[PDB]
RNA sequence: ACUGAACGCCUCUAAGUCAGAAUCCCGCCCAGGCGGAACGAUACGGCAGCGCCGAGGAGCCUCGGUUGGCCCCGGAUAGCCGGGCCCCGUCCGUCCCGGCGUCGGGACCGGGGUCCGGUGCGGAGAGCCGUUCGUCUUGGGAAACGGGGUGCGGCCGGAAAGGGGGCCGCCCUCUCGCCCGUCACGUUGACGCACGUUCGUGUGGAACCUGGCGCUAAACCAUUCGUAGACGACCUGCUU
RNA sequence: UCGAUGUCGGCUCUUCCUAUCAUUGUGAAGCAGAAUUUACCAAGCGUUGGAUUGUUCACCCACUAAUAGGGAACGUGAGC
RNA sequence: UGGAAUGCGAGUGCCUAGUGGGCCACUUUUGGGAAGCAGAACUGGCGCUGCGGGAUGAACCGAACGCCGGGUUAAAGCGCCCGAUGCCGACGCUCAUCAGACCCCAGAAAAGGUGUUGGUUGAUAUAGACAGCAGGACCUGCCGAAUCAACUAGCCCUGA
RNA sequence: UGCGCCGCGACCGGCUCCGGGACGGCCGGGAAGGCCCGGUGGGGAAGGUGGCUCGGGGGGGGCUCACCCCGAGUGUUACA
């Protein structure tokens, strides 16, 4: 029933820390509480991490427990995390919660009207189709 | 056209268990809930508006029935997002779990 | 301590199918169907191969008392499988010292009289849990059969008759008057 | 927010929705908890049904008609847990308490609304999975409570009406969707604002 | 004493020059404290009970913190330690996974606590050294010497109640 | 310390308020419990007590000493004239309790029957239900009336008819008719409804409510007594004669 | 006692089941909340009162609060959500012979499955809806199967604790509104300043004038009764 | 508590406790049956009429399913 | 060279009221089974004293007081009553059909548990462990990796 | 020297609670850590990669051939 699993190579996302929004690796499991991580590609050196920070992904890299940095460096950009993750539902999702914290009070004012305006045209179609599907169930 | 100011409950006076200090009041302002979101409202102005049974002048109109206690936000109050503020006259007790508004008025942003 | 993985698994004999509906299992059989509920237990259920087909329980960070229920679903499933191929068969019999004991059997095989038990004429009338018939022996002279697919409602009904039939007041040591289960066995043997 | 906050009791737990509802109805908010039958005890059933029977058991020996009120519905057993945390002997408290409103089941006025829950106080978050607990619809209908079975089929039909009522919000949110696709044409740049700001991303 | 996340500290110590002894021999302690003032403190406790050596007749030569070699590799800690329980003491040997060998002894003194009710001043911690993988013998350690180790997360608790403390979607816990 | 000798208590608490009854017309607190496969029947009846006598007849019961042997058996006369359907009631189920839903009314209502809705009939105009009636007749509270009977029909679960005694055929000074709910019971809420229009305005007798040797339950409100200190109250024992301020009374 | 681990066997116990009593709780019975419901009748006749039409307004006093809305699946949590496809049952309306034939299709659900998407819920309450300076000259988008009139009727709307919306026709308002421009102003541009900005035609009370349709009663005392009673109270009768 | 808390016992009446005599449901025996003893849930119900004594206590006579033990200002004197 | 440190202004006369029932606590201590009993030593306290905390309370913990504004603490606390953890607090332990929940303090012992969690000591097991399937009558063959015993001490349970 | 009453602002000073930014000292003249394929290095193991052997589960082409994924051994850098 479980798809995600922490693992050697496990790649996590952090969600309350210091590190708050980084991606990290499982290097090793120091206990079922705290897992060695590193972050080289992510600004995040090496050090233990509760697992109560981190949310797992999907990506699974390739190396041993306990190696060093530029191993894990190494399978990192040849997986190419960095792209894989910003192509992902979970990251547009990010950016746009994130983008959205940070609008203006004109910006407010245009969503304003693009979304006034957006909602006539959808409200129009939707009883056209009411219409259609009223008129062909009961002719 | 709209509200100009920040929804607050008079929630009680400064207090101890067994003891009751009517000079400061706590407040709590809609949608802040920690320590750290209070910064923004310190030093707003927060107006008691309540009404009576004589009219009294109101400044820039007729008289009518609105009387308004005025006062600050002093300082925050533990660290879930309560502040306390100083009104120039203490609050009636009859206010306590009713309106008070925060009006924004003095800008620092 | 709280181990890490505990884990048994099933093998699914060619006749049955399993189908898993989260931790509600279905098992399929020539003799009928089954079904139980698992939500009580906190594991998770797989069902592993194209052809030989086995069940898999998973506990993870489980403690001492919560490793015991991996076996527990194990042995269940496996009564369900039994249950839909070969059957649950629970004889009986009746001992007396003086007065026979008389059973009859109405409504095809759900209720059971039992009569003259030491000699009284207050008339036992058990009702068998749905889903299991009782018979009478042919080849015994005082012996019931109960059969069924649901090990627990077998068993469960043969427990209703034999306590039916308890002794009081009077040494049970030396009375010994009643009908007790003799032997638990299939309906089919294979 | 404000207005009434309504409450869906089912899955919260006694005590830990009681001390929520206590609190907000003392800072002036009008509260309405509904299907108080529903909420959830912890402990076993049989532990938690000797607790009410210890408390059937205090009753004023020389008058008992002015001794203790023991009231068996779900509704008010959850209006006496709320009101032992409320100071009911002020006026203060008196006001708080006229604000709360409980029901067994959901009534005419509010099954067609929204209701809230407070995640501090569910059972799937505050329980561990291996605990058990009771129910107090159950606990309420073995000491005394009437209508448990009328109140269930009462909650059967109400159940079946929000059904029909949730296709035909279902239709509609689809056939929202086939609009969407029908006129991008002519929204493309009003989504195009929304997309930039964080909106439909 | 009392305890935050102790740190190692390394005290060196002797008896003042007398004439009968110019040159007394110096002794070593390794000390786990919160902090440099309790862990002289704690080298007088010792060093009295063993050599005869008090601190009105004596020194600390020098107090430095022991800083951790291998802040990023995984170790096994054996801790030798006696305690007084309500009714005796007795001697125990225990093992715990750290980064540091500090962070390992504060595992063990929270342990006890919650074990055993002990408290600091009724523990005294002889011996800690790494042990390797094969020389481990409790099951709780040994179990994450497996290097596929793979474990999901199963039921996660909504640690962020009272956020929005009211809402209309009820909280998932499968992940 | 210890009461010396145990005795027990004296009455009963199960009758505890011990005071003059509410009402003076006996109330069926619960009715019996609704069967839909039984035929459509009712469940009560009024009467008045007349007065006593004493019959005999030889019993049936074969293991008694009295067995096919000539018993003389005190008995109690009710004088039950036929009542008159006035009204239907609707009851619906709530996890409240019962809640009347609907009732409605005959079009003629005797005068006895109204003089129940009058302090001082002597007084009154006699305007009870002199607008209720018209709908009866009018085309558009026709359609209102079959309106509410469909109402009834398809949310209530308890059905009861208003039925009320003929005084005129009683040797009674009062000419004001009791009246009384009496639950319908048997069949379904559909059936009870068509069972209850077509009687309504109609008499119903006794021998369609009860049947010959059959046990039936009596309720109604005791002779009164006044006030009576606790030796008759309550039945407790006297006091010795040597007693200083009064033998009839509990001593503690 | 059953099934059954822990503990390859065993085990009534750990998870999960069964039988079980002068006990317990309810029923039956007694009382009936500063607790509700359905129904009836609602003021002389010439002086009047009262009810309905949200009645039509104009004004007054009083009690205060509040300062956008969300009209709803059921739920699971060692799992869920949304979409078409198969099987098992149901439903409407078009021809055929009110009722039949799958005679065919569209439109449908409920259950069991199967695929296809989503799942740190985005068909998201970290959400959604609405979002108002006012008029004027005029262009481009959108709409023109639209806006409003308690307009007027008509249909279907509903009982746990009467609040009910949507659809149809006929008129007028007709493309004015909603988005982006352009043009020209403002009874306030009141010359830095608070109680502003709503719910709201709010609750309660009394009164003024004007228009229709309606209504003409009981309760208590007194007098009787004795199915009642210390006194109150209660059960009764008084031109049929 | 001494500018006063009426005092032994009985009588009357209520309620409570269980450390259960009986009765309901059970487990054990040196439980064959009958009778009895040991223990568990358990105080719902019951636990008497008399001779002697001011007596509580005691003792005997006789029925009984049993004739268990106690508290409530050593319950209860503007109740005797 | 004012003959150690530190701190402090000292000396002295007359007249003199009330009091001369005490009580409590850490430690020490006598009689008593013991007592909220009786009797002592030292110091502090109550009496003479309010204030924050211990729900309440003479004596406990903190701190001693003219009328006020701001700030901060002590002892103690921060689910709600009730100010303050609405921290995405850390590691474990524990399920009670009489759970537990804070000095004085307001209720429990010996003895027990194959409930669960740690720890100590000893022993077995590749020639082959412990189970289970049986035989001879302690040995064997078949399954083929951990198991057995004694003790100890945390929470919970019986004792109650 | 004061406003008739109700208010607002500005800068200066005192006490106080906070928030940003930047500089330096010490330690084992910090411990680690990173990069140079570091070196052409030297050793040692297992929570042992590859290889080899044995058993298992899913692939393809047709039940041999075979593409993966496991489990158990053996083994010291090889395809970590």
């Amino acid at each position: 029933v479980f798809r995600r699993y922490v693992e050697v190579g496990r790649v996590a996302y952090i969600s309350f820390g210091p590190h708050a929004g980084k991606l990290v690796a499982i290097v090793d499991v120091i206990d079922q509480n705290r897992a060695l991580v590193d972050g080289p590609c992510t600004r995040v050196r090496r050090q233990a991490m509760p697992f109560k920070c981190m949310q797992l992904t999907d990506f699974i890299l390739k190396f041993p427990h306990s190696a060093r940095q530029k191993y894990v460096r190494k399978a990192w950009e040849k997986a190419d995390i960095n792209t894989k993750w910003a192509a992902t539902r979970w990251a547009k999702k990010i950016d746009a919660r994130e983008r959205k914290a940070k609008m203006t009070d004109f910006d407010r004012f245009k969503v304003m009207k693009a979304k006034k305006m957006r909602n006539r045209i959808i409200k129009t179609e939707v009883k056209k189709l009411q219409r259609a599907a009223i008129l062909k169930a009961s002719p | 056209s709209g509200r100009l100011w920040c929804k607050a409950i008079f929630a009680g006076y400064k207090r101890g268990l067994r003891n009751q200090r009517e000079h400061t009041a706590l407040l709590k302002i809609e949608g802040v809930y920690a320590r750290d979101e209070t910064e923004f409202y310190l030093g707003k102005r927060c107006a008691y508006v309540y009404k009576a049974k004589n009219n009294t002048v109101t400044p820039g109109g007729k008289p009518n029935k609105t009387r308004v206690i005025w006062g600050k936000v002093t300082r925050a109050h533990g660290n879930s997002g309560m502040v306390r503020a100083k009104f120039r006259s203490n609050l009636p007790a009859k206010a306590i779990g009713h309106r008070i508004r925060v009006m924004l008025y003095p800008s620092r942003i | 301590m709280k181990t890490i993985l505990s884990n048994q698994t099933v093998d699914i004999p060619e006749n049955v199918e399993i189908t898993l509906k989260g931790r509600t299992v279905i098992v399929k059989g020539p003799r009928g169907t089954l079904r139980r509920d698992f939500n009580h237990i906190n594991v998770e259920l797989s069902l592993l191969g194209k052809k030989k087909k086995r069940l898999r329980v998973d506990k993870w960070w489980g403690n001492r008392k919560e490793l015991a229920t991996v076996r527990t679903i194990c042995s269940h499933v496996q009564n369900m499988i039994k249950g839909v191929t070969l059957g649950f068969r629970y004889k009986m019999r009746s001992v007396y010292a003086h007065f026979p004991i008389n059973v009859v059997i109405q409504e095809n095989g759900s209720l059971v009289e039992i009569r003259n038990f030491l000699g009284e004429k207050y008339i036992r009338r058990v009702r068998m849990r749905t889903g299991v018939a009782c018979s009478v022996s042919q080849a015994q002279k005082d012996e019931l059969i109960l059969e069924g697919n649901d090990i627990e409602l077998v068993s469960n009904s043969a427990a209703l008759i034999q306590q039916a039939t308890t002794v009081k007041n009077k040494d049970i040591r030396k009375f010994l008057d009643g009908i007790y289960v003799s032997e638990k066995g299939t309906v089919q043997q294979a | 927010e404000g207005q009434v906050l309504v409450l869906d009791g089912r899955g919260h737990l006694l005590g830990r929705l009681a001390a929520i509802v206590a609190k907000q109805v003392l800072l002036g908010r009008k509260v309405v908890v509904v299907r108080c039958e529903g909420i959830n005890i912890s402990g076993n059933f049989y532990r938690n049904k000797l607790k009410y029977l210890a408390f059937l058991r205090k009753r004023m020996n020389t008058n008992p008609s002015r001794g203790p009120y023991h009231f068996r519905a779900p509704s008010r057993i959850f209006w006496r847990t709320v009101r032992g945390m409320l100071p009911h002997k002020t006026k203060r408290g008196q006001a708080a308490l006229e604000r709360l409103k409980v029901l067994d089941g959901i009534p005419p006025p509010y099954d067609k609304k929204k209701r809230m829950v407070v995640p501090a106080a569910l059972k799937v978050v505050r329980l561990k999975p291996t605990r058990k607990f009771a129910y107090l619809g159950r606990l309420a209908h073995e000491v005394g409570w009437k209508y448990q079975a009328v109140t269930a089929t009462l909650e059967e039909k109400r159940k079946e009406k929000a059904k029909m009522h949730y296709r035909k919000k279902k239709q509609i949110l689809r056939l929202r969707k086939q609009a969407e696709k029908n006129v991008e044409k002519k929204i493309c740049k009003f989504t195009e604002v929304l997309k930039t700001n964080g909106l439909l991303v | 004493k009392a305890s935050g996340t102790l740190r190692e500290y390394k005290v060196v110590g002797r008896c003042l020059p007398t004439p009968k002894c110019h040159t007394p021999p110096l002794y070593r302690m390794r000390i786990f404290a919160p902090n440099h003032v309790v862990a002289k403190s704690r080298f007088w406790y010792f060093v009295s009970q063993l050599k005869k050596m008090k601190k009105s007749s004596g020194e600390i030569v020098y107090c430095g913190q022991v800083f951790e070699k291998s802040p990023l590799r995984v170790k096994n800690f054996g801790i030798w330690l006696r305690y007084d329980s309500r009714s005796g003491t007795h001697n125990m040997y225990r093992e715990y996974r750290d980064l540091t060998t500090a962070g390992a002894v504060t595992q063990c003194y929270r342990d006890m606590g919650a074990r055993h009710r002990a408290r600091a001043h009724s523990i005294q911690i002889m011996k800690v050294e790494e042990i390797a993988a094969g020389k481990c013998r409790r099951p709780a350690v040994k179990q994450f010497h497996d290097s596929k180790i793979k474990f999901p997360l199963p039921h996660r608790v909504l640690r962020r109640q009272h956020k929005p403390r009211f809402t209309t979607k009820r909280p998932n816990t499968f992940f | 310390s210890h009461r010396k000798f145990s005795a027990p208590r004296h009455g009963s608490l199960g009758f505890l308020p011990r005071k003059r009854s509410s009402r003076h017309r006996g109330k069926v607190k619960s009715f019996p419990k609704d069967d839909a496969s039984k035929p459509v029947h009712l469940t009560a009846f009024l009467g008045y007590k007349a007065g006593m006598t004493h019959i005999v007849r030889e019993v049936d019961r074969p293991g008694s000493k009295v067995n096919k042997k000539e018993v003389v058996e005190a008995v109690t006369i009710v004088e039950t004239p036929p009542m008159v359907v006035v009204g239907i009631v609707g009851y619906v189920e709530t996890p409240r309790g019962l809640r009347t839903f609907k009732t409605v009314f005959a079009e003629h209502i005797s005068d006895e029957c109204k003089r129940r809705f009058y302090k001082n009939w002597h007084k009154s105009k006699k305007k009870a239900f002199t607008k209720y009636c018209k709908k009866w007749q009018d085309d558009t509270g026709k359609k209102q009336l079959e309106k509410d009977f469909n109402s009834m029909k398809k949310y209530c679960q308890v059905i009861r008819i208003i039925a009320h005694t003929q005084m005129r055929l009683l040797p009674l000074r009062q000419k004001k008719a009791h009246l009384m709910e009496i639950q319908v019971n048997g069949g379904t809420v559909a059936e009870k409804l068509d069972w209850a229009r077509e009687r309504l305005e109609q008499q119903v007798p006794v021998n369609q409510v009860f049947g010959q040797d059959e046990m039936i339950d009596v309720i109604g409100v005791t002779k009164g007594k006044g006030y009576k200190g606790v030796t008759s109250r309550w039945h407790t024992k006297k006091l010795p004669r040597k007693t200083h301020r009064g033998l009839r009374k509990v001593a503690c």
